[PDB]
């Protein structure tokens, strides 16, 4: 069943005992602050068959999301409703140990965590892709699919899921998905005694925890997820979303930037 | 969500079951329930109930599965059809996987699983009546069924979720607020060494509003725990 | 007999030259009857004909190397060693000590260890021994993997680069078989400048 | 409706000749965490993969004592097609993940290590025909961008007929409504088949036109493989 | 998985040298030229709770293929047309290695061969198959299953799936649903349809080859052929690889025994 | 596949032997006679959000099922009668909860106990479908009976809606489970009993004592005297057993 | 639909007492170390074994035994109706009733830490499957040379308008009373399967215990003979 | 109480041989429970002196016994060693000092004393319940096979191929074409010289597995 994960990545005590010393003195391995974001880009329009596509590239992280729309049935859960069924994938590419088949475990997290960052935040609006109601409706399907595991791979699944509906043209061409804003997540990792922002996978390796929040332009607290073995003090998780909102602006300025804004 | 309503904090500051915005609902807690089972316990907060299992530590049944310097905690949540209001599919859903990882890690820094390297422990949840907080409730069966089976721990877990009805902080969501609620916030810790070991957040809260709720959900723990510590002590002596 | 190239680039399955040669056994070169053929993007040569090859990010044991390795796993009779190769090395507990085991549990998951490849071939996995001069834990500075394709090219050529490298940053850094060198600031960079601008002569600079 | 095909002039509904291939592209080395990794682009037909060098099969008892296994899946995104594709490997996907393997089966020198595993992940970006050959290339290049020997290159092409006029390199019109369907693939310095398959309808003689007219389609795709290999530096 | 298939029985390296020699002389151990096929037998009508059956027993190879017809929808993608499905199943009976469970891999790729090989030849059509359109059409399920893996699976499972749709008896719908005592009539079936397969061995050619002989090969070539020897699907198979020339001679070598296999097909059901 | 169960957890040769003496003098390890059944209890409504429950505990075995019911489509298959649907889950679909949910089907069906063309809402078009989920929290022996005790239980609590009432049922059942140890018959077996028997056998009655559902289980087997003898001893007990299950059902 | 018609005869013209026709034919598979073909009537099983082999994973064996393992499959032309090819719920069950018929008689004990296979598919169901499923296994088990206590025996004795019958057919299944397979090793008088689905009283429950006995008997011998047409 | 109910009988399992007690010993084609004999194998009954068994016309598998000499085949290439099969329910080992007379030096095996798909006569030297077969090549024409032809038969046959008083063995090492060295593993290794008038001798180790139960056979065989 759920069990703890087997095999499973051996980071060097020299690498770590050298990664905890830079810490020390505020900086990290690739020269970013603790802080500091890696290096973004994000590809538009990348799957030319997709209604909308994003090719993000976070540090060594590789994420490719795509959107196809459909007309299905809304549900007997409110016929008021488009759909929106969100698809994370790791590929038996993407990493050294990873294998083919279904959905894993962290491929289920990392699809139902942005599922609901974009749901509950609002950030597309279900309720205007109805072409009439309890009949006929829009189904967005978000299949995200990660090609490089670089590390902190929720923050590119987001940023890449977001760029990919902004991304999307309807037909029947008619316009965009009823986008109401930009969606991001920050990803704070707690290192020994120290909170790091955006872990590449050295330090996804070495982490006790990390905890993950998604915010609007309001700077709202709109999804929090906490992973790994390891557990944080209240002390932690309160100066944590400290960092990660400071971030937040920095990094829905550069995704608008991205985006077209 | 409907766009206005249902009404969530009625009429006088009172919730659609008779709750403060701070008080908990009934908690009814029952050990060593199942005679083939090296620890059990049942659950219930309000009109939620769990039942949990537990298999102490053995041996591995494919070797490679197993960690040479640790325990592997084989960790189950899942739903009987009949928990639901809408008859709920036996197979394991997306939700259920999900949930049971989450579980997993929040027991895996309470259990000290270095104590029985190369064996399996295994926790078994069952959800007979579902209405909210289910996640927190069979985490707690699972923290209690590892204390009745013998199996060393840092601490216990208790947990809450905490939340936001109509811009009103509250304690201990139901299945209406879950529902048509702005904000449910899941919490859980071990309560002795100030240690979070699962924080999830669903819907929509403000930075001040976090750290309100956060607060709510800390003192509302401290309860539930020691409901806990007093539901193993009863064995009087 | 003829020889169809001076030394260019050459890609797998590029020929190479015809005929009776002989010409010892290279996984670089494949020969079928007469025809001989480049099996990997490498470099063509000649002395007394040759591909050495250009990609190649695992290594490949011979017996009397020496490699720096890493403990992945602790057995009850050893422990498994990661030197970079299609299979695993084992370093014996007897080879660490002065030869048996009182039953205990030393270095652990994720040590760097210095060692030659005592014993290796088609039917067994490499197998290593700690015993000769500067062999054992690596216990400080860092460890930088490059290709082990890259290996004699860090060096020189006259042992040329060698003293380059040194001359400029830290010291001692030891340039295994195994394409990890250990190093005792930064220069990750310009072995990963000489390590990506390799094709490009005469070596160098700066 | 059936579009026509063949215009009427000997051109097609794309504007080339019956012998003439599509825009083709080759990137090597796009992924940072795989062994080898190559990007090929055939018109239309996007693929990638990524390899990961020989290693240690996870269960001892499907590995081979003389020589490596090779683990290689065709898969397709499920935005790569024009009405989305389900995720979970189909009947066709498992079918070239097969043919796939096994014409690399003959290219890969696998007796140089017995025991272990060779793992070639593709994933197809966007689809038009062609997919499987695409896949193949960008493999077979991957492979050589990990350093793993191989005794040639392999290069391919789907040569069809379309209007009783056999044509090269099909598009997703040809493939749809043309009357045959031929992907060839092989290791042209060796002059030696890798992968065959015909699906649709030809004659005797049309075979051996077409054939023919695959083999000069592999060579022209032959040295564009050659030397997107060989950008060295030089 | 896709992997490397991790089972051989290990053929004797000394075993592989007899059959090369025995070969070369230009003979075979079970007595036959290098372009000959084993006996072949085919029963129609075997498994009597099918719409149409065959049993074919070609050399130690037996295979049993079955038709179900099904009244259901079309779908929106062209709607005048009914359905084919084809499923192989390569039987835990059939061989030491062979596990139960979902279609494996060489189960798929048989499915599949067939199925292009009966439906792009127009050999079935279609014709026809609709009953009432964009609404009624008939489904035609076809399985086939392999009891005894002998070799040459691939040209038995053609024959057996042939001779199944022409031994299909086809029943009344009166409105709506289907009945069983009006019998209406055959299947809308064109013509037969043949696979020939055509391994390299060492340096040789053979055509319909055992499992000894299939364990010792580089590479197998099947060809599929209508009555105007037409070419109508081709599928490689193996690890190894042909030459241009062997595949240009296969071809030939395939189809002057695509006449002789034809002829017996025809005699076995009209 | 099906296979024989690798996982044996082995029994002492000494205590088999033990309890093979206490059978000698017709007594058990637990004090029960070679006829008597385990001390059985019965909570209905015990899962509120289900329709109908019963969390049964017979020994150590503890079994709990609920109701579910909704309106589908009568199948092509006679549309004059509503749906059973039996899933049971062992809770560690394994072989054993298959043959457990098709044993309770079967006897539950053909008993004719629960009349399903009572069922129907509308011929041929809405009809009542009755969802009975089976979870067996704690494996404590003689699985079976403790099974279709808490299904005929859960069906018996079950409320219907538009609340209206009960389901048609006509009559309860139970299933007794005769098993083989050595040379001896044994009434509802338990854990230590199951794992040193040869072969048991299962008889659901009716209120007739009439026979309406048979299985045999176990690697081992029985004579036709055995199995003569087992369906006698059987019915004897059904006689005690209905009687308390109409006591905890309200009759 | 009537069953026995008044006169004292079934639909298809048989006595209460009495066995629908039976062919069987031993070793028709070339790679299979044991097989046999079981008709019942209109009943038609195929079983394949593969003798004492090593188990694929280690911990699935055991230390003192061979494992068995069985399969019941039905083909999806051999019903009425198309039948999924993916195991039923009914199958699983019925591999199960098989294996643990099979256990009885296969002397394990002789080849530990081994797996012996049995595979059986029907290829023509109505009514007897599991019978002639099992029937053809135990003969397919012997044309393999495995050592067995005795070969196993099985006919489904029912009721139809009241009347005991022997050995149902289709529409004795499907509209009859009872139905009732059983199963046995004749020469050890040990009952090997035992199943009742639909009604008996304990009276007629002895009545039809006895006339299986019987109609076992018969089939048994049977079985004797067709794995002795070796040449005796 | 001490009857024999049948003659020289074809015989299925589960049919009765005897009746009371006698003293045969354990045999795993004869079950006894109480007093009565049974078969457990389709089988050839027969009687001598006291005694009685059944020869098994049946088994396509091999049963070890220690230090019988089979002929087996080279599947995997351990480090300290071979695996080989020998057509048992268990695969055996041969270990690689028995071969080479010593432990293996610091860089011996590619293969090249055997590799996966060479033949072997070896010995069973050890075998039993907790053990798989311990292989030896150590006695007189042991070793790896490097010529002819190998025939494979039921196991259960070998006793007849060699006859009576080792005289099959004879009239087919002398039609031929010998030696044929008939292994207790139902495998024998034939070395006909030979091309092409052939050993299809094949064929007639064929017919004796179509008839055991026929007598005398051994001239019958002509």
């Amino acid at each position: 069943m759920s069990s703890t994960p087997s095999n499973q990545n051996i980071i060097p005590i020299i690498k770590k005992e050298s990664i905890v010393s830079l810490f020390e003195k505020g900086i990290r391995q690739d020269g970013r602050k603790l802080t500091d974001y890696r290096p973004l880009s994000i590809t538009l329009d990348y799957a030319k068959k997709a209604d909308g596509s994003a090719l993000v590239k976070l540090g060594t992280t590789m994420v490719l999301a795509g959107t196809k729309l459909e007309i299905d049935k809304p549900y007997e859960d409110t016929p008021n409703q488009g759909n929106l069924i969100v698809n994370v994938e790791l590929l038996p590419l993407a990493y050294t140990t990873f294998e083919p088949g279904p959905p894993d475990e962290n491929a289920i997290e990392l699809a139902r965590v942005v599922d609901r960052s974009l749901r509950d935040s609002k950030a597309l609006d279900l309720t205007k892709l109805v072409i009439e109601p309890g009949k006929s409706v829009w189904t967005v399907w978000l299949d995200v699919y990660v090609l490089d595991y670089g590390g902190n791979v929720l923050d590119a699944c987001t940023l890449a899921s977001v760029a990919a509906l902004y991304n999307t043209k309807v037909y029947k061409v008619v316009g965009k998905l009823p986008l109401n804003y930009p969606v991001v997540t920050i990803s704070v990792a707690k290192v020994d005694k120290y909170l790091v922002v955006d872990p590449d996978l050295d330090e996804e390796s070495i982490m006790d925890a990390k905890i993950s929040f998604s915010y609007t332009p309001d700077l709202k607290i709109v999804g929090i997820q906490k992973s790994g073995k390891g557990s944080m003090s209240l002390q932690d998780i309160d100066q944590a979303e400290n960092t990660a909102r400071s971030t937040a602006v920095k990094l829905l300025e550069e995704l608008k930037k991205h985006l077209g804004i | 969500l409907q766009v206005e309503r249902p009404k969530l904090i009625l009429d006088d500051g009172k919730r659609t079951d008779g709750r403060k915005p701070d008080e908990l609902r009934s908690i009814k807690i029952e050990l060593g329930v199942l005679k083939n089972a090296d620890g059990s316990a049942i659950f219930e907060m309000g009109n939620t109930k769990a039942i949990a299992a537990v298999y102490g530590p053995k041996e591995m049944h494919p070797r490679h599965l197993s960690l040479p310097d640790r325990a592997v905690l084989r960790v189950r949540y899942h739903m009987t059809p009949f928990s639901t209001d809408e008859r709920k599919n036996p197979a394991p859903s997306r939700r259920e996987i999900e949930l049971s990882k989450v579980i997993r890690e929040a027991l895996e820094s309470a259990v000290l699983v270095e104590l029985f390297p190369r064996t399996a422990i295994d926790v078994f949840t069952e959800i007979l009546q579902a209405d909210a907080g289910s996640r927190l409730v069979s985490l707690m069966a699972a923290s209690l069924a590892l204390a009745d089976a013998g199996i060393p721990m840092r601490d216990l877990i208790a947990g809450v979720a905490v939340g936001k009805a109509d811009g009103v902080i509250i304690l201990d969501l139901n299945e209406t607020e879950d529902m048509w609620g702005e904000a449910d916030m899941p919490i859980a810790m071990m309560p002795s060494l100030n240690q979070v070991t699962l924080f999830q957040l669903n819907g929509s809260m403000t930075p001040d509003e976090f750290r309100q709720a956060f607060d709510l959900a800390v003192k509302g723990i401290n309860i539930i725990y020691n409901l806990e510590r007093e539901a193993l002590k009863s064995k009087y002596v | 007999k003829i020889v169809l190239q001076p030394r260019s680039i050459v890609v797998p399955g590029e020929l190479l030259a015809e005929g009776e040669f002989q010409i010892p056994w290279s996984p670089y070169i494949l020969k079928i009857n007469s025809k001989y053929y480049s099996t990997v993007v490498g470099l063509f040569d000649v002395k007394d004909f040759e591909v050495i090859p250009l990609e190649g990010s695992f290594y490949y044991p011979k017996i009397n190397d020496i490699v720096i390795g890493l403990v992945e796993d602790v057995e009850i009779y050893g422990w498994v060693v990661d030197i970079k190769a299609p299979y695993k090395a084992y370093l014996p507990a007897s080879n660490l000590l002065g030869r048996s085991i009182n039953v205990g549990e030393y270095l652990d998951v994720g040590d760097y260890v210095i060692a030659r490849i005592e014993n290796f071939d088609r039917s067994i996995d490499p197998v290593l021994s700690v015993k000769g001069k500067d062999l054992g834990r690596v216990s400080n500075g860092i460890v930088i993997d490059i290709m082990p394709v890259k290996v004699p090219r860090v060096i020189g050529k006259n042992k040329s680069m060698y003293e380059t490298l040194t001359s400029k940053s830290g010291c001692s850094i030891f340039v295994a078989n195994n394409g990890r060198i250990w190093a005792t600031e930064i220069l990750i960079e310009a072995i990963r400048k000489i390590e990506n601008e390799s094709h490009i002569k005469g070596l160098t600079d700066r």
